[PDB]
RNA sequence: CGGGAGGCAGCAGUUAGGAAUCUUCCGCAAUGGGCGCAAGCCUGACGGAGCGACGCCGCUUGGAGGAAGAAGCCCUUCGGGGUGUAAACUCCUGAACCCGGGACGAAACCCCCGACGAGGGGACUGACGGUACCGGGGUAAUAGCGCCGGCCAACUCCGUGCCAGCA
């Protein structure tokens, strides 16, 4: 199915991701249907995370499964959050 | 005025050295900048105590350099590559050589401490050497099979 | 003696060809995938290490004094001129090594409250690796290649005699 999860970037020793929507049968790093942030898990920066949770919402409203390593991040940044 | 060193320094050095200087010297410079202390017996004999331990205790560690030369300097190993003719499919580094040489006899050895640069990767007959200080060198067939 | 077996243009490796192109390495810890309600199982994809100045970038083989100028070698109008502050020699700094300490990458899955949800709290897990890096101590410690007729930056001696050679 379609998806959203985590893409490697940034050089060795330097994980880098970009967070990212998807079919499961892609190659990592491959073509993405989407952009809808990024992510410095060595959080060396004020911005080691960041989400358009305006589309987050659309694409699993469509419906769309993101990794268990992902979802951690979209809910960090409030997305699933009703009030 | 007997003194004996720490860091050595010039016309007076080497630590445990014993020498003797003007008592002004000592006093307000040696002494206070730590840079050697009284020529008490006190110290003086605790001195060769530091000696005879250290001095001694030392040539265990030599001693037991050929409480392990007179075992393995004659004993054979012969270790079973899959090869084909000269040549080998694979090679044989020292993660072997220490390791099959544990099993085969029942010693420990350090893959650091050979002489190996190149992992073999050749069918033949060779002894390379051991360390430290004075040495022995283990003596090893490779084969087929 | 009736019949059977195999298809590395997967990872590594042998051989052949060629001017010429590597380890039969470590791990599923991270990301991603398959099956499973879950625990978890597989993953030569991937994450890493090994080999090669193959390229790009950073770094070293020392810094300051020091002669109206040692020797050696080369030129010489035999007065001298050149290598050259370069060396020796004097202090001062301290690559390597040495002893100690040592990560980031890893917070989810899972467990309790709430409802197995939103929301809150709690625990396991690192191949690279005792490696980067931090602190103490600490030795003056690799240099080579191309060119000097014009184009084109850099001149003198000897040898050689359309030979040997250069292009």
């Amino acid at each position: 199915m379609v998806k959203i999860r985590l893409a490697r970037f940034g050089s060795k020793h330097n994980p880098h991701y970009r967070i990212v929507v998807t079919d499961a049968r892609r190659k990592r790093d491959g073509k993405y249907i989407e952009k809808i942030g990024y992510y410095d898990p060595r959080k060396t920066t004020p911005d080691w995370l960041k989400v358009d949770v305006e589309r987050a919402r659309y694409w699993l409203s469509v419906g769309a499964q993101p990794t268990d390593t992902a979802r951690r991040l979209l809910r960090q940044a409030g997305v699933f959050r009703q009030e | 005025m007997k003194v004996i060193l720490l860091e050595p320094l010039e016309n007076l050095g080497d630590v445990g050295q014993v020498v003797d200087v003007k008592p002004g010297y000592a006093r307000n410079y040696l002494l206070p900048r730590g840079l050697a202390v009284l020529a008490t017996e006190s110290n003086l004999k605790a001195l060769e105590a530091r000696i005879r331990a250290q001095a001694k205790r030392l040539a265990e560690r030599k001693a037991e350099a050929e409480r392990l030369k007179e075992i393995l300097e004659n004993l054979t190993l012969t270790i079973p590559v899959r090869a084909g003719e000269t040549k080998i499919y694979g090679s044989v580094t020292a993660k072997d050589i220490a390791e099959a040489l544990s099993r085969q006899h029942g010693v420990t050895i350090d893959p650091k401490r050979l002489a190996l640069e190149k992992p073999i990767k050749e069918l033949g007959e060779y002894v390379l050497t051991y360390k430290p200080h004075p040495e022995v060198p283990i003596q090893l067939k490779v084969s087929v099979v």
